[PDB]
């Protein structure tokens, strides 16, 4: 379950992040976003398939455990990308027509818009975060190997 | 491949994609949660897991 409202999450920002940054109309907003999303979500069906597929062809005692866990989420995953790539951008663009006016969250309703100014204020120091991880570039990539030293 | 270089595009490619990651990573931790503070019937099995 949580893997399975992982893709039902990643796929309404990506349809709200050009209704938010361009204005777009709601309907061919699925069409200009997921146009380079389905690749990707696609491909992150193999590989997600992938990490589960091997670990059930155990025998033995063991494969009776190690199967019915892995076919238990690769048939979650397997049709998750298919109705992530059929049902949601329909209905976000019929059952999801929104046209904000005048606020940016300053208003809000109560006072709760400071949350995502404290989103903001947050990858606004983020950006800069890894900025000064590329500063240098040696000492933030010398702290992997001490860490694979752990593994 | 449309207008930056390296440095400056995967800049910009995560500030654009922090919020999906933090959008996933709240929700994937409070649904499982319960099964690694829950006692009872097979809990110690959830508590290998959660």
């Amino acid at each position: 379950i949580g893997l399975l409202v992982d893709d039902a999450i990643v796929v309404v920002e990506n349809v709200e992040r050009v209704m938010a940054e361009e204005g777009l109309s709601p309907r061919e907003a699925a069409r200009k976003s997921m146009g380079q999303i389905q690749g990707a979500l696609v491909g992150i069906a193999m590989v997600l398939s992938a990490v589960f597929l091997p670990m059930a062809f155990f025998g033995g005692s063991t494969g009776v455990i190690y199967r019915q866990f892995s076919i238990t989420i690769v048939s979650a995953m397997a049709l998750s990308v298919i109705v992530a790539l059929i049902l949601t951008p329909a209905l976000c663009a019929t059952m999801l027509k929104p046209i904000e006016k005048g606020d940016h969250g300053e208003h809000k309703g109560g006072f709760f818009g400071w949350f995502n100014r404290m989103f903001l204020s947050t990858t606004h120091g983020y950006e800069r975060g890894v900025a000064s991880i590329l500063k240098h570039r040696a000492p933030y990539l010398l702290i992997y190997v001490v860490i694979v030293a752990g593994m | 491949e449309q207008g930056k270089g390296i440095v400056e595009a995967a800049i910009e490619a995560c500030r654009m994609r922090l919020r999906p990651i933090v959008m996933t990573s709240l929700a994937f931790i409070l649904g499982v949660v319960p099964l690694a503070i829950s006692t009872g019937a097979g809990s110690g099995s959830q508590h290998a897991i959660g």
